[PDB]
DNA sequence: CGGGAAAATCTCTAGCA
DNA sequence: ACTGCTAGAGATTTTCCCG
DNA sequence: CGGGAAAATCTCTAGCA
DNA sequence: ACTGCTAGAGATTTTCCCG
């Protein structure tokens, strides 16, 4: 019953951004989300984003795959 | 070499030659031709080749004041997706934008406003709007506009499209509302291959909907971690890593390092 | 410590040096003469 | 997907789900769970309610999201076709707004709202809206002694309606569920434009038949032949237009 | 399909959408969404995001007047080197445009100066001037400053050098030249790691000798190239590919496909 | 043949179109309305 | 007494740029240099640049080598 | 590089060639041909000479590059020193002036000059400057008609000295010499940069004794020792500094 | 597996006082 | 202790679509 | 061949009305 | 038919310098 929830939490897109490059990475996979940061995989590499460099969307072209 | 660094440092005191020139003169390695410069106070006059990154949080909002055919647009615009509000305000006044700011708070859920130092938004009105609806307001460095670089931007947006529609409409408010239209819902890209309007449905109901997802994560799985350390929590583990917070730090281990509880 | 040099309000006139309280991603706060100002890092030089 | 549209199918012939349960329980597409739901013969979020409520001499437009309960009130200064334009194109240009039914007043026939609602492309039409009217004005006396103006006044009580009071099934605001329904317009959407997209094209497998295109991958496509879901791989279809 | 493409037309006639709208709204393909963007008058607002690239052959100078403290500074750069020569004149005349550009083509081998729209450079006087020494005048794009974006750009670096030696010297005219000092050597850098006096004597004095040189080669070699069809011209051959020009165009073919005569 | 979209004289009001005379590196010559104007190419879209 | 002239020629640098590129590329070999254009060798390839595209020197830190 | 070094010295030891001969004919570096040079015992672009002309009731500031003939001419409002300094900084910042020769007159002695002097970095000093002052006056008779004021028949003098009169050996112009001239300056220059450069190096090679660096490439290192110019590889050398 | 075709992505610009 | 961005135009690279 | 050290190169910005 | 550039500041990659 819980590991629904976790499959259901990576089934959000993050888009995020590093501390000096202003070009948006790509959607990362949401696994944890906190008060002030974000856990994502991104490309096989698991990363810490802050809270304020990343926008989170379900996005809604989830009618083909996902 | 020392006599080159006494030399160069008295030439530098007359011609402020720069590094290289110091260091093809007298014979100096780029390291003490560099520090000649960089203790001359006339010669530090360019700053760092970077720019910064404004907050995009689901809850903080971007305002602005600015001016078309002589009437004043207030706008606003969501930062993590580009939705905007604007509206023909009669003045640039604090009653107007506290207004505004009021109405605005109750459309959407605004939790952090930016604006720049305009007496709009320094106001005591704006401020007493901001304490009732529960927004905190952020102002950005002072004659520095980058820092507002979202609604700067989208100032720039918005007039665009008011120039294809300004012969749609007899007033300056129906032509705003006009663009505002259009650019909530009339243009798509972006990050979702979205328009700003179904963006910041998808940036709020995913806020919501991961917030409460976490939070029936967060109430089921309790499992200390001692990592390489203490005891740590665990916020998650897949296959090869471990994602951990000890001390209000979050961080990552491999499953070398790492034992769970 | 650190010496910073500035650019403060629509002025050209670069000036310091100061002393560097904060360093932030994208900007610093600066002490200049018992002055907390708080400058972009594009408007600022820290050496 | 083999694994999964036998099973959603004769669970559809069990207890008959909705898609959004197929799709969500089953790991299938939702194309390939709207058909399977679709293949059953036995088996509103763009509504919006304008009115004028008068309160302290002064004039205040109201919509009201039938949906959701969500609000939306501004003290006009004239009962007038102009000012309920201004209102309609603000309101439309906010929210999704599809259709708006009105009481059939004198300042919502204007010609002007005729214009402002065929821009816009709105409807127009002539137990809902007067019930938020008289909670939204119980507001409005709750937090008149906090404001000087009456606008003030009532964009207090908007936000107080919209954002601070909670009730029905769950206890949500009626912000979060017009968030929640609008997203749940927008799947909608996005699901009846890739089956639109879908539609005009005619598969010929293992020859055999034509059949609808249900989903293409990037190994298996998966058709529909006989009022059956079948899955072939790429190589044994032939996918054309018609 | 078709019938959208006469809905999308009529929705662009209103909203104008751009082609990501309309091809999410009525199942267009990105083609034909384009094309009904394409078409639209009112929507042809950005131009190409590219620059272009300023002439820098070793006989063209740029010339501008910038102001500072009141008074005109006249500023003429050498485009290949960056050299500067630059006066303070009494007035942005005409007359103090050729005398300055007369003085200049005495002093340097000037073939060309390139300059904005000013009527200072717009003259009949500075014709007269540039008749008489021989130069062209290439003005440029009128509005365009990015034309001449040496000479701003060397504006910029001379107001800089003139804000650390403006306290050495008692009227601006003195700074003006001490700046132009220390631009032309006392600030090394750019593509020899040179001065720009170093660099422009670099720069035509290799003009000079690679010019006798290639009419000493070009005396000698006389051999009638046959690429691939005519007689062409050889200008070069090294070991894997000749250098040829056939019909005022100069092209390089490997040892496949070419014989010297 | 080819239409031609420019930015003229310091007007941010973009115009045209006009048929394209030549197309440089850098910068465009077209014809619009019987006047032959020079646009760099930031400040002209041909379609 | 014609390939000392040829092998003198070669001795000049050229920094030159392409058409779109606004970077200047690095010191290529004169070839040859004519009245509009002018033939270099850059990272073994020849090229042929217009005249107002090149800088041409004889960098004078030729007292190390060349 | 061992073919060439005693290429060089011998042809030193015939007919003694300087050490631009010897790296042009033989592919040496212009260090190691320098010391070829420098070690047998048996083996001026900076100067510019000033004066005022009168001519036509004004004052004409003309200063020759001695070396080249170059001339730079310009009519100044008066004969003070504070014309003369502003001449000079223009002079100086156009040219790499080292040394000025004057006529010990009033306004080349002042304070000002002395000040405008000492801050470009030029010496002062007190049938070559009149020679050209004939011939610049000269050349003003020719043009002053083309003219209007004298300031232009100067300026177009000096464009005609410079750049259309060409004598000498080759038949060049003063503009083709004192770029030739001031191009073998930097040359000069920059040799005697490297040469204090690597003087300050000892080598230990083969060990043996310490001998002076003259090149450091990227498989050989050029060594002198005992007046005798050798060439040893890398790894068989140490170099440190002095 | 392989060439065009098409989509996606990268690069870069003006304008926002 | 706070912070450039956005959308479009063209180039370029990656993916697709059947042979 | 291999790690630091240093040099060279890449990236990016303001200011030039 | 004409055209953004320049120099500096910091990051990053390449070369050097002896073990
Ligand atoms: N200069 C203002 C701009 C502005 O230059 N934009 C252009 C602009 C320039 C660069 C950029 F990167 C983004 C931009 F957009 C702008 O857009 N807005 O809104 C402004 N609003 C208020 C005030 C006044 C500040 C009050 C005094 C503060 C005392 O503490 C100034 C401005
Ligand atoms: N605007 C002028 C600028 C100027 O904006 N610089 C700033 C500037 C801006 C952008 C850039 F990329 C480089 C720059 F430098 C400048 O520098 N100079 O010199 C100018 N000189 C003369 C005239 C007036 C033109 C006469 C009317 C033409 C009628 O046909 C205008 C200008
Ligand atoms: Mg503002
Ligand atoms: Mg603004
Ligand atoms: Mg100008
Ligand atoms: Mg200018
Ligand atoms: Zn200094
Ligand atoms: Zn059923
Ligand atoms: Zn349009
Ligand atoms: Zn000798």
């Amino acid at each position: 019953e819980l590991q629904k929830q976790i499959t259901k939490i990576q089934n959000f897109r993050v888009y995020y951004r590093d501390s000096r490059d202003p070009v948006w990475k790509g959607p990362a996979k949401l696994l944890w989300k906190g008060e002030g940061a974000v856990v994502i995989q991104d490309n096989s590499d698991i990363k810490v984003v802050p809270r304020r460099k990343a926008k989170i969307i379900r996005d809604y072209g989830k009618q083909m795959a996902g | 070499f020392l006599d080159g660094i006494d030399k160069a440092q008295e030439e530098h005191e007359k011609y402020h030659s720069n590094w290289r020139a110091m260091a093809s003169d007298f014979n100096l390695p780029p390291v003490v031709a560099k520090e000649i410069v960089a203790s001359c106070d006339k010669c530090q006059l360019k700053g760092e080749a970077m720019h910064g990154q404004v907050d995009c949080s689901p809850g903080i909002w971007q305002l602005d004041c600015t001016h078309l055919e002589g009437k004043v647009i207030l706008v606003a615009v969501h930062v993590a997706s580009g939705y905007i509000e604007a509206e023909v305000i009669p003045a640039e006044t604090g009653q107007e934008t506290a207004y505004f700011l009021l109405k605005l708070a109750g459309r959407w859920p605004v939790k952090t406003v930016h604006t720049d130092n305009g007496s709009n938004f320094t106001s005591t009105t704006v401020k007493a709007a901001c304490w009732w609806a529960g927004i905190k307001q952020e102002f950005g460095i002072p004659y520095n506009p980058q820092s507002q670089g979202v609604i700067e931007s989208m100032n720039k947006e918005l007039k665009k499209i008011i120039g294809q529609v300004r012969d749609q409409a007899e007033h300056l408010k129906t032509a705003v509302q006009m663009a505002v239209f259009i650019h909530n819902f009339k243009r798509k890209g972006g990050i979702g291959g979205y328009s700003a309007g179904e963006r910041i449905v998808d940036i709020i109901a995913t806020d919501i909907q991961t917030k409460e997802l976490q939070k029936q994560i967060t109430k089921i799985q309790n499992f200390r971690v001692y990592y390489r350390k203490g005891p740590a929590k665990l916020l998650w583990k897949g296959e090869g890593a471990v994602v951990i917070q000890d001390n209000s730090d979050i961080k990552v281990v491999p499953r070398r390092k790492a034992k769970i509880i | 410590n650190f010496r910073v040099y500035y650019r403060d309000s629509r002025d050209p006139v670069w000036k310091g040096p100061a002393k560097l309280l904060w360093k932030g991603e994208g900007a610093v706060v600066i002490q200049d003469n018992s002055d907390i100002k708080v400058v972009p890092r594009r408007k600022a030089k820290i050496i």
